[PDB]
């Protein structure tokens, strides 16, 4: 993915919100972003 | 250490050519050349005695083992 | 000796000293200068010698000369 | 070539530095034969043929999509579909995630539908990330690279740098009459213990006919008899 | 020798104008050792050959060359006409410093008297850094006998 | 051409703090920073000069040029005053870059 | 008749040899050792301490060597040549001052003798300091021999230059096996530390140690440091728009894994792996153990107390590695003269001294405990009438150690073997040569290949000639002519003086400032990165030539490793060149008239600023000239002589460039065993083998170079 | 052309640089929306800041994270370290002239989180000398009474170093 949590700046996971939608959501501060993602590179 | 009495190669007696050459160069100043020329030798042996040769005895006697 | 080793410097200690003994000054062969081997055949010439060093031989066992 | 190369020899070692394999061609051309030889035999085309993998999250499923042009194919000649590219990862790796399922559609893409210490999902997705674009597609694995070149007249001969010698004569393109590789126990695997004397006292006398010191090769056919 | 550093600067020159037309064997940089280095050898063959043929008779090295006592044409001809190309390590010499060998040439110099090709021979009397440039490939030939 | 660089880029600082201390002249409720050499003399300022570069004469008229810094100050840099260990946290509030000042030799 | 300028300029070489001569690389080292040095080491154990009570201490105010009053500096010795026919040593006593004090707290001094040292010959010390030809004679001493050995039990040794790697400072050597390993060696005092930089696989980047168990991935430890951001861990090691945010991205994401969220966990697995536990204090373990650990008891020699510049330290030398993964060039070479540094006779001793004077207090406590305990009564005399049974080996292993070439020290783990060598005296030549000579000490012998080829980053600074035809080639080296090895001098006020000249401090820049110019690094240890470091160089280097004193603080660029690097911890070779300035040269002709004519001698162009010293990786920053016609408006420098490449022994040859070059080696060795003359007092001198000449003769051809030895 | 004068206008204060490392810029519209809640604490002796940020309630809150793990939170410190420097000076300007204060301290925000350490030391059981490093650290929670009343003012300041002259 390689975005970074604006509220604390550290490394935010891919999680399951109780079984069955993906959010993006990090350990390290209360924050959740439901937003599709995309990985593309040249 | 002394000048060698006889040259290597011929033969011919060098050893009464040193204080003479040593007299040549302080008084009556001339190149080494010139007066080694009007002292005897004419060939480049013989020449090469006089020319290059270092005089440690000189050296050598200030360390005298005797009473000094 | 010397095409297999290539001591062509040892050549120039010859000429730069047949003719520094002739006019009384011991020369320099220090490295990057020194003697030029110009004026040390020209030295050598005007005593009666050759410019190359390259003297006759008259031979010790035989007598005749060297060719 | 030197003293290392005759001690490679004698130790009869397992793996050596730098091999070689003398494959030769049929026919002459700079055509598609000549380039299609080798192209069948170099590995890891994935990194060139896809112009990105990236993973796309929908809400319950993840792709992993891969675009897959046809130009590539097009510039180097290589006989390979999109179900063969489907089969080349289906056998990609040996047992890493890679058993359930793949996809075709019709705009040439493939995306691996996945399924599950918590939250496992996006470690496997770097994981997975990261050891995709090293995977071979159309090719032969222990192979380094591969060399046409054109000899003293005007013929073709390839040369690679590998291990096989059974998959590279084993080849649409090439003639598995005559070869010859450096190895010894590479030909030992293959052909076998006469083959393998008949090897070694031509690869001695190659590392002296170069040099000069010609050892009257009796003497290398009684090294090459007490080895084998 | 002078028709033999203008046909190898012209492809300095070149390798910064873009690119050069690469042999398919290798990759820009060692197409261009390859192609310098062959000139820089074809340069002392050749000159080697003018000077043994102008050679006076009745002369040693070249009598000791033409029966087999010591010697080869090639060691009178490093003699007389040239020395050339210090090689070490089968290709030319590397880079001593960073992006250059020594720090009397300017920084990406691939010329051949910055980059080990030597043009004075024994008689005349090498350069510094002609010095230096055959001193470590004698350095490396002595040290391979210990 | 590292020479370049010294006269190209000077003459694009010298021009910043030239938009930053007279085009704000009026009232900025706003801070800043400078950085000055130490062993100072035991002043004078800027003195603009013919469109050219500025350079500080500071009093005891041995004389110490320099203007212009880097833009480390992307994050967010704001001052407070504090007293004896009372009351703190009085912030004025924005830093508009920095400069350095280098004596000459 | 006229003073040209191509030739007068040769006359710089003598001068250079006429106020420091070519033995000066033995002479100074030993001079500062005992003016500096050896008051330096009582300075760290200035007083004692005792388990009696704590009422009791000894306070050593000032050490010397041989000097109590108004009279002259032991106006007695023994002669330097009357204690080689006696098989003695040739030693000055070593003079201290203490203070002796009692709990009726009385307080005087007392002069002692607490051992021998012995005197290297004419340095300071010794009777042969600048003596009249008059006074060699009389003293049965030879006038030309160069002197800077030991006599020691009538024999002669001496201590040879020894090359090690740069000491504090990173290195990266590349494999294609298992991967690409960097080092950093720590110099402390206290212990010896080297901390490598392994990798295995993958870019899974984890530091290790010696003291230290299975190891940690270097996000963690640089965490547990002080780096907590995940923000400024991705954009201090990778740039902006780089390609080498792929690679460190993997040690991000098996941060996760571990213990992750700052150092209420990061910190207690960095503790948890640790070598050598340390029973004495043993129930800190928990946050106690590692701030230890990353401190000065391991890793390195930085005294901080919170870790911003440890922390970014560590997180350099991870650039310096994902640079060589995406580009296998950008590594370093162990063999270049840069990397290496030259230990020579006087910091070997202050190792020596260092370890015999710490076991001069252990075995002199356990002597003074006893007798302070079994009366009842407190002893007023007998404390200070007691070291003359102690302070003798201080004296017999200093000579121990000297005359059987063995240097062992318990606490420091460098022992080596072969250190001094017995002093070849063959001819005039050999005493020379040796005299002259650097040992590298090697790994292993089986596949070595590297440091024997002759590099071209040593012109000028070794010989290229004179290297041994045996076991030893190109293992064994020499100094040139006009070289000169430098110390340390402060190190302190260089870097306030950066501060001054306009670099900002590391704890004011954000952490994702090094987009922009060159960053400076003093000894290795990042500074702050100024911006316009061309400006920066070229008023640090006219500083340079106003007085700073010059020895070795230097300064060059680095533009593939995008850095400026200051050097003032010396140890180090440097030549001194002439300056051009932008057309032509600074020194002039009427510069060189003045030299043969009286004044303005050497030292003298250095404060004028007509020339420099320049080091190896410092003229990487320069373009030199060889000769005066060919000033190049972009040139830098122009050097003084072509021919002060060639050294010593390898300077007899006439007409080197001519030959080919494995004949003016060869020559190098059969230089030194050939028979002569040997010294002028060699017919009042007995040693077990010396070789002589009948009738001695000068050569024919001489050198430039042989009028100066 | 003119001068803009500068003076060190006086010293008897003490001043201090926050320096947030984690909020850079809202590129438009007059950015950086510096915050208003905080009213933190200060230790002096290991110099040992800390300062705190409210907690946005209605937006991507994620309550279950929030109150299962640890407790209900609404602040988040921040912790820094000060160290001395010199010659670093801050600057205003009014009209036609620049008046120089000395600033005497430079830190940095770096946010240190501290409910981690409270649910740690919750769910556990649910020496005279050191010599530097050692006593640096263990001396860094004792007195921490300076709960501060946040506050703000251009009279204190600016009319105190322009009646100097
Ligand atoms: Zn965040
Ligand atoms: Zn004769």
């Amino acid at each position: 993915m390689l975005s970074f949590c604006p509220s604390c700046n550290n490394m935010l996971l891919i999680t399951s919100g109780d079984s069955g939608v993906y959010t993006l959501a990090c350990r390290s501060c209360p924050y959740e972003f439901p937003i599709e993602g995309i990985e593309i590179y040249d | 250490m002394i000048v060698p009495v006889r040259c290597f190669s011929c033969g011919k007696v060098v050893g009464d050519k040193w204080e003479s050459y040593l007299n040549l160069l302080q008084e009556d100043e001339l190149d080494e050349g010139t007066a080694l020329s009007r002292l005897g030798l004419k060939r480049y042996c013989c020449r090469r005695m006089i020319l290059t040769h270092v005089d440690l005895i000189e050296k050598f006697l200030r360390y005298n083992p005797l009473e000094k | 000796g010397f095409p297999s080793r290539m001591t062509v410097g040892k050549m120039i200690e010859l000429i730069s000293g047949k003719a520094g003994v002739l006019n009384g000054t011991l020369e320099y062969g220090t490295c990057f200068g020194g003697s030029k081997l110009e004026d040390m055949s020209k030295i050598l010439v005007d005593q009666g010698f050759n410019y190359s060093g390259k003297d006759m031989l008259y031979s010790g066992i035989t007598g005749e000369c060297l060719q | 070539l030197g003293v290392p190369r005759i001690k490679e020899i004698i130790n009869a070692s397992k793996v050596i530095s730098t091999p070689i394999i003398n494959a030769v061609l049929v026919n002459d051309n700079d055509e598609r034969a000549a380039r299609v030889v080798k192209g069948r035999v170099e590995k890891t085309l994935l990194s060139d043929v896809a112009f990105y993998v990236q993973d796309v999250y929908k809400d319950n499923l993840s792709f992993i999509q891969v675009r897959i042009d046809l130009g590539t194919i097009d510039k180097l000649q290589l006989e390979l579909t999109i179900e063969d590219i489907a089969v080349a990862i289906t056998r990609a790796s040996k047992l890493k995630i890679q058993a359930s399922d793949v996809n075709i559609i019709g705009k040439d893409r493939i995306a691996i539908n996945v399924f599950p210490s918590e939250n496992d999902v996006f470690y496997r997705m770097q994981q997975l990330r990261r050891a995709l674009p090293d995977v071979v597609v159309k090719g032969l694995p222990d192979i380094s690279r591969a060399v046409i070149n054109i000899r003293d007249d005007g013929k073709r001969e390839l040369l690679v740098e590998g291990y096989g010698l059974r998959d590279v004569m084993c080849t649409d393109g090439v003639i598995g009459s005559r070869t010859t590789t450096n190895h010894v126990l590479e030909v030992f695997s293959v052909l076998g213990i006469e083959a393998a004397r008949y090897s070694i006292i031509r690869e001695i006398n190659y590392t002296m006919s170069n040099h000069g010191m010609s050892v009257d090769p009796r003497h290398i056919q009684l090294l090459g008899d007490v080895m084998t | 020798v002078e028709i033999a550093y203008h046909k190898c600067d012209e492809l300095i020159t070149l390798f910064n104008k873009g690119e050069l037309e690469t042999q398919p064997g290798c990759n820009e940089e060692q197409t261009l050792e390859a192609k310098i280095g062959g000139l820089l050898s074809k340069v002392r063959e050749e000159v080697g050959d003018v000077c043994i043929n102008e050679l006076d008779n009745w002369n040693a090295p070249l009598i000791m060359a033409t029966c087999g006592s010591k010697g080869s044409t090639l060691n009178v001809s490093q003699m007389v006409a040239v020395v050339g190309q210090q090689i070490i390590s089968g290709n030319r010499v590397p880079d001593g410093f960073q992006d250059r060998s020594l720090p009397h040439f300017p920084k990406n110099s691939k010329t051949p008297q910055s980059k080990g090709f030597v043009r004075n021979s024994f008689f005349s009397g090498l350069s510094p850094p002609e010095f230096l440039f055959h001193a470590i490939s004698g350095r490396e030939g002595l040290v391979d006998t210990a | 051409k590292e020479a370049a660089a010294e006269l190209e880029l000077l003459n694009a600082d010298h021009q910043h703090i030239l938009r930053k201390l007279k085009k704000m002249n009026n009232k900025p409720e706003r801070f800043m920073v400078f950085q000055l050499p130490t062993r100072l003399p035991a002043v004078g300022s800027i003195r603009v000069h013919k469109s050219g570069k500025l350079s500080v004469k500071i009093g005891n008229v041995v004389m110490d040029i320099g203007k212009g810094a880097e833009t480390t100050f992307l994050q967010d840099v704001i001052a407070l005053s504090i007293a004896d260990d009372a009351s703190s946290a009085e912030l004025l509030g924005r830093v508009d870059g920095k400069i350095v000042v280098t004596p000459q030799i | 008749d006229e003073i040209n300028t191509a030739q007068d300029k040769w006359h710089l070489l003598p001068a250079f040899l006429k106020v420091k001569g070519l033995v000066k690389q033995h002479l100074d080292s030993f001079n500062y050792f005992v003016d500096t040095d050896l008051k330096k080491i009582i300075k760290a154990n200035q007083l004692i301490l005792s388990d009696v009570d704590p009422e009791f201490y000894l306070k050593y105010v000032d050490i010397r060597v041989g000097k109590k009053s108004s009279s002259s500096t032991k106006d007695y010795l023994t002669p330097p040549h009357e204690c080689r026919l006696r098989d003695m040593t040739y030693s000055a006593p070593i003079y201290v001052d203490i203070e002796y004090t009692r709990g009726r707290n009385i307080i005087m001094h007392k002069d002692v003798e607490i051992g021998r040292m012995p005197i290297m010959l004419r340095s300071n010390k010794c009777i042969l300091y600048d003596a009249d030809e008059s006074k060699m004679a009389k003293l049965n001493e030879c006038p030309l021999d160069p002197g800077g050995y030991f006599i020691v039990n009538g024999t002669e040794k001496v201590i040879l230059v020894q090359e090690q790697l740069s000491k504090n400072r990173i290195i990266v050597e590349a494999d294609e096996k298992k991967g690409i390993v960097q080092a950093s060696v720590t110099s402390s005092t206290h212990e010896r530390k080297s901390k490598t930089y392994v990798i295995t696989k993958n870019g899974k980047i984890y530091l290790k140690h010696n003291s230290i168990a299975e190891e940690i991935p270097i996000a963690i430890v640089l965490k547990a440091c002080g780096i907590l951001s995940d923000l400024e861990i991705m954009q201090l090691v990778c740039g902006n728009d780089s390609s080498y945010q792929d690679i460190f991205a993997v040690n991000l994401e098996e941060s996760s894994k571990l213990d992750i969220y700052t150092q209420q966990q990061a910190l207690e697995y960095i503790g948890a792996k640790v070598k050598t536990m340390r029973r004495q204090k043993l129930t800190i373990l928990q946050e106690g153990i590692e701030a230890i650990a990353t401190t000065v008891i391991a890793h390195l020699t930085v005294e901080a107390l919170d870790f911003r510049e440890k922390a970014l330290y560590i997180a350099m030398m991870t650039r310096r590695v994902v640079m060589a993964m995406y580009n296998p060039k950008m590594i370093d070479d162990r063999d270049y003269v840069g990397n290496k540094r030259l230990e020579l006779a006087g910091q070997l001793i202050s190792l020596l001294f260092e370890d015999l004077f710490k076991k001069f207090n252990n075995d002199f406590k356990l002597s003074i405990d006893k007798v302070l305990k079994k009366p009842n009564r407190a002893m007023e005399y007998d404390a200070l009438l007691s070291i003359n049974v102690h302070s003798n080996n201080i004296t017999s292993g200093l000579n121990r150690a000297i005359s059987t070439g063995n240097w062992s020290l318990k606490r420091f783990k460098m022992e080596r073997a072969g250190v001094t060598h017995v002093l070849s005296r063959l001819s005039y030549i050999s005493a020379l040569g040796m005299m002259t000579r650097i040992s590298s000490q090697f790994e292993k012998s089986r596949k070595v290949s590297g440091p024997r080829a002759l590099q071209p980053s040593q012109f000028g600074m070794l010989c290229t000639a004179d290297t041994p035809e045996g076991e030893a080639c190109g293992l064994v080296k020499n100094l040139a002519l006009m070289t000169h090895i430098t110390t340390d001098d402060e190190e302190e006020p260089i870097k306030k003086l950066c501060y001054v000249l306009g670099v900002e401090d590391i704890t004011l820049i954000d952490s994702a400032s090094l987009h922009l110019n060159y960053g400076v690094y003093l000894n290795g240890t990042l500074i702050g990165s100024i911006r316009f470091p061309t400006k920066f160089v070229t008023q640090f280097r006219h500083l340079r030539r106003t007085g700073k004193v010059s020895e070795f603080i230097s300064i060059y660029s680095n533009s593939h490793q995008m850095a400026v690097h200051i050097a003032t911890d010396g140890g180090r070779i440097c030549r001194p060149l002439i300056i051009v300035s932008d057309g032509q040269s600074r020194v002039k002709d009427i510069h060189l008239r003045k030299l043969l004519d009286g004044e303005l001698d050497f030292d003298d162009f250095l404060k004028l600023g007509l020339v420099e010293y320049l080091d190896v990786n410092e003229e990487n920053d320069s373009y030199i000239a060889l000769y005066e016609k060919d000033i190049v408006p972009s040139m830098t420098h122009l050097e003084i002589e072509p021919f002060t490449i060639l050294g010593a022994v390898a300077g007899l040859i006439p007409y080197p460039h001519h030959n080919q070059s494995p004949r003016n080696t060869y020559q190098c060795a059969m230089g030194k065993q050939a028979i002569g003359a040997i010294a002028y007092n060699q017919f009042k001198r007995i040693d077990t083998l010396l070789y002589l000449m009948t009738y001695p003769q000068q050569p024919m051809v001489k050198t430039k170079t042989i009028e100066l030895i | 052309i003119e001068e803009f004068p500068l003076k060190i206008s006086g010293e008897e204060e003490s001043l201090h640089v926050f320096q947030y490392a984690n909020r850079p810029r809202l590129v438009g519209r007059k950015p950086a929306e510096h915050p208003f809640i905080s009213a933190a604490r200060y230790k002096p002796k290991s110099h040992l800041w800390e300062i705190d940020i409210p907690l946005d309630e209605q937006a991507f809150y994620n309550k279950d994270k929030a109150e299962s793990e640890w407790n209900g939170v609404n602040v988040q410190t921040l912790k820094g370290v000060g160290v001395e420097n010199n010659g670093q000076y801050a600057a205003f300007v009014k009209d036609m002239q620049v008046y120089l204060v000395p600033i005497e301290r430079v830190a940095q925000l770096k946010p240190f989180f501290k409910y981690i350490d409270d649910a740690n030391v919750t769910r556990k059981q649910e020496q005279n000398r050191l010599t530097g490093s050692l006593l640096a650290h263990k001396v860094a929670d004792e007195e921490a009474n300076i709960e501060l009343t946040w506050a703000e003012g251009t009279f204190e300041q600016f009319k105190d170093t322009i009646v100097k002259e």
